[PDB]
């Protein structure tokens, strides 16, 4: 097995009220069965897009999820990942 | 690259255990069991990739398979069934694509064994008329009174099987064809040169191999237990 | 049925040529094999074709394979009596032991034997152990005589049957009759349509 | 300079009867194809993904893959039977295959296989073989795969002739995308006291990002990894651990081929 490395980052320079795209990049995991969600205030964002799964030279998997988002003062965005390599799911919160 | 099968022919009853064995010396990792039924090809039942393995094939139901060794792949029928009446074929091969087939084994599973009955063999001696008109001598063998139709009729001259100049009925005929499961009758011919027949030192023998009961089947009637056996008849040449 | 053969059966006078057809949908098709199976026996390989368009030969047998068309043929030149048999098409889906073979149901060939010199007769043969009993052998008729079964249930008449004395390059049809009934070899084959020049001894 | 064409396959066999096989395809860092398990058919992810192949060629090539896929699945399953109980599901095979192109009409081709995440097998020359470190038991699988002369000639044809040919055609049809220039955008931020330079939107991947006090490249910089964005551009960031208060007069110089000469300078 290998543990997922999650990375949450925005496509454009973040700015409140101004729309954008938020990326969650999951990498370096084996076996490739994974569940990835993207959360607004701990709640499943409905329209989330996945790239096709792929793998590096070190044969480890990666996959990019993203969704549209408007960042605000009072809204938290996170990426929750379930994998057989983890007892409980790892949530990584966005940070400006 | 050879492959053997035993038995080569078995009459059996519903519910009986039946075991078909295949043996090969070629050190072939892989072995296969098929069954051939009129109007289908061979269909695979079980196969093996080596000692200890057995895999389900295309029609595995009713059959269990056993690879105790590289040499033996055996097919086992715990509860036989009329539907398992077939002609069974074993094969082996190594890692490439050719499968080397065995001679095949015939199985007949009957409901009851109450009718099983071995044959009466008669041998009939060449006509003087034929001899004098053709310069040839035809022996005729008749096997009769038998049930079921699992006989192998063979011709032997001086203890050596002969095929040349032989013709056996391609199927036996039924003695009472309007009766539930009547006894059968089969005839064969062996034609030789009149001199051959005239030689008093040639021994001629018609031999019928009847496939019936095994010594370990219950026999419930008073007549001789109709076992798998050989019935034959013989004559010497004459001048 | 991913391996269809044709015709289901066919009859031919010895000497004649014939072709057998095999069509398949199997995928993939690494190789096609033609087996031959005598009535009662097992499976003799005749040829195996492996290329996209392929031709092969084994004595009097030739064969083709077109993989684009998924079609093979089997030509038997100048048939002999021993060709009477079932011919079976088999398609292997790998060039390794990982493959499964897919079997046609064969084509049943029957070759009629050429009787160059007929001499039809009905003789009476005598049981070795018991001179009381006997049989009637109707013999040396040509292929265009069929043999009709008994009128009485008490009488038994078997069917035509060709033997090949390879020693002397000589063939002959025969059929046998017997009964316990007022039964004799003049009478035995009456209800059968036998040649008018048949030898009937004393 | 030297593009690499990569056909990455990943297949999963859960138990005796559930498997699935998904491939995607790359030319450098751009996806050209994608073939889902539940698709009978391979998908162009670029208008020029067919290359300079006529339809006839493509349809025959694709059909070779359609057959292979189905054939691949059964064989693994049969190979697991041959080995068992030494090996058992779940199993993960992954293939990586393609060719790397060079000046001249020069290219090396590869076909590497991995089992439960470890690289173990390759096609090389004329046959399969294990690589150093592989388990000895593979010798039976490999002896079997090498029995199949028909697969060997085909694979030999795909590696020696078809890949370099095809990929040479791709690079003609893709010139526009392959030689695309996208301008990076940058922003600054901080946390516990770590300065952070965000750069995003740039294509192609080479880029130079450095923190600076004036003309003196602050050497403590840390380049992060290249993360992708969904639109086929790149994202990257550089951090600098600094004593709180020392932020004054720090800049972030970013160089990129997109930016004809004029760099991006951001002051704190
Ligand atoms: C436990 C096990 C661990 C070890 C496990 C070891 C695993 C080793 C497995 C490797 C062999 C598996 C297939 C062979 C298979 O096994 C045969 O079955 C099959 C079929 O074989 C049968 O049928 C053939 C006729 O088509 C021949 O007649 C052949 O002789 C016959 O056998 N043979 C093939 O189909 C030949 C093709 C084989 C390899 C092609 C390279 C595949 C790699 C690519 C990356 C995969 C998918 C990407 C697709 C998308 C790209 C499209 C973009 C354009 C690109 C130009
Ligand atoms: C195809 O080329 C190989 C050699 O190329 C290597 O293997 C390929 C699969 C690919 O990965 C390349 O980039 C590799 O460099 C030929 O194999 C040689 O064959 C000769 C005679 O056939 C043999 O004696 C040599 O040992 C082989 N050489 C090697 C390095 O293994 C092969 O003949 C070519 N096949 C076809 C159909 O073109
Ligand atoms: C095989 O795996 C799948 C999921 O991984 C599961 O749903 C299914 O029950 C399994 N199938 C069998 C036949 O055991
Ligand atoms: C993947 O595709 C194959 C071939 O179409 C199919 O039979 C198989 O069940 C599919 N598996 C899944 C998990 O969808």
């Amino acid at each position: 097995q290998k543990t997922p490395q999650i990375q949450v980052y925005s496509r454009h320079p973040p700015e409140n009220g101004k729309p954008n795209i938020l990326n969650c990049y999951v990498t370096q995991f084996h076996p490739p069965h994974i569940e990835i969600q993207m959360l607004k205030n701990g709640k499943k964002i409905p329209k989330v897009e996945m790239s096709d799964m792929s793998f590096s030279k070190d044969w480890s998997f990666y996959i990019l999820a993203h969704t549209e988002f408007t960042p605000t003062e009072t809204d938290t965005y996170a990426c929750r990942v379930k994998h057989a390599s983890m007892a409980e799911p790892k949530t990584v919160y966005w940070d400006r | 690259a050879a492959v053997t099968q035993s038995p080569r022919n078995k009459v059996a009853v519903t519910g009986g255990k039946v075991t078909l064995s295949c043996n090969q010396t070629n050190n072939h990792n892989n072995m296969y069991w098929y069954r051939q039924d009129t109007g289908h090809g061979l269909r695979l039942i079980h196969y093996s990739y080596g000692a200890g393995s057995t895999e389900k094939g295309d029609i595995p139901d009713g059959y269990k398979a056993s690879r105790p060794s590289q040499e033996n792949f055996s097919l086992i029928l715990e509860l036989a069934t009329p539907s398992q009446t077939s002609v069974y074929f074993c094969a082996s091969g190594d890692e490439g694509y050719t499968q080397y087939f065995g001679p095949g084994t015939r199985l007949l599973v009957l409901e009851d064994l109450r009718n099983v009955t071995p044959p009466k063999v008669s041998l009939f001696e060449p006509s003087k008329a034929e001899i004098s008109h053709t310069q040839k001598a035809t022996l005729v063998c008749l096997a009769t009174g038998f049930y079921p139709d699992h006989v192998e009729l063979s011709w032997w001259v001086n203890g050596k099987e002969v095929h040349s100049g032989v013709c056996t009925d391609p199927q036996p005929l039924k003695e009472q064809p309007a009766l539930n499961d009547s006894r059968y009758s089969l005839s064969s011919r062996l034609r030789v040169s009149a001199t051959f027949w005239q030689n008093p030192r040639n021994h001629f023998r018609c031999q019928v191999q009847f496939y019936g009961l095994s010594e370990n089947d219950e026999w419930t009637q008073d007549r001789a237990k109709p076992v798998t056996q050989i019935v034959s008849a013989e004559a010497w040449g004459r001048a | 049925t991913q391996v269809e053969q044709s015709p289901q059966s066919l009859v031919v006078r010895q000497g004649e040529n014939c072709v057998l057809q095999c069509n398949y949908s199997v995928t993939p098709d690494n190789h096609l094999r033609w087996f031959k199976q005598d009535t009662g026996k097992g499976l003799v390989s005749l040829t195996v074709l492996v290329d996209q368009k392929d031709k092969t030969s084994n004595g009097r047998y030739s064969a083709t394979l077109d993989k684009d068309a998924k079609h093979s043929t089997l030509h038997i030149t100048a048939t002999l009596l021993d060709d009477t048999a079932t011919y079976i098409c088999v398609v292997g889906d790998r060039g390794s032991a990982l493959g499964r073979l897919h079997f046609g149901a064969g084509t049943q060939l029957i070759v009629i034997p050429d009787i160059q010199n007929p001499d039809p007769a009905v003789y009476q043969l005598r049981d070795s152990k018991s001179s009381d009993k006997s049989v009637c052998l109707f013999t040396d008729f040509d292929s265009q005589t069929n043999v009709s079964q008994s009128k009485d249930s008490d009488v038994y008449i078997t069917d035509k049957c060709v033997l090949d004395m390879r020693s002397m390059d000589f063939k002959s049809n025969s059929a046998v009759a017997w009964s316990n009934k007022d039964f004799a070899c003049a009478n035995a084959f009456n209800n059968s349509i036998i040649p008018e020049d048949t030898f009937f001894p004393s | 300079k030297n593009y690499t064409f990569r056909c990455l396959q990943m297949s999963s066999f859960a138990n005796r009867s559930w498997s699935r096989t998904d491939s995607v395809v790359w030319l450098g860092d751009l996806q050209t194809h994608r073939w889902s398990n539940d698709s009978a058919t391979i998908s162009f992810t670029k208008p020029w993904s067919q290359g300079k192949l006529s339809n006839q060629q493509w349809e025959k090539l694709q059909h070779m893959f359609q057959v292979y896929r189905v054939s691949f699945t059964r064989d693994i399953q049969e190979l697991v039977k041959m080995m068992s109980p030494k090996e058992d599901y779940p199993i993960e095979i992954q293939l990586s295959a393609g060719c790397e192109m060079y000046p001249g009409n020069a290219s090396e081709s590869f076909l590497h296989v991995a089992f439960q995440g470890k690289y173990v097998v390759r096609f090389w020359g004329t046959s399969w073989q294990t690589v150093p470190g592989a388990p000895s038991w593979l010798d039976l699988p490999i002896k079997v795969l090498n029995a199949d002369q028909g697969t060997s000639a085909t694979v030999q044809m795909l590696l020696n002739d078809t890949c370099p040919l095809f990929v040479r055609g791709l690079l003609e049809a893709g010139k526009s995308d392959l030689e695309k220039q996208e301008k990076p955008v940058a922003w600054l931020s901080s946390v516990p006291r770590q300065l952070v330079c965000h750069v995003s939107g740039f294509y192609p991947k080479p880029v130079w990002v450095m923190w600076m006090r004036g003309d003196q490249e602050q050497q403590g910089t840390h380049r992060g990894d290249f993360l992708p964005n969904a639109d086929e551009t790149w994202y990257l960031q550089a951090t600098l651990d600094v004593e709180a208060g020392e932020e004054a007069g720090l800049a972030c110089r970013v160089k990129h081929s997109s930016l004809g000469g004029q760099d991006i300078i951001l002051y704190w």
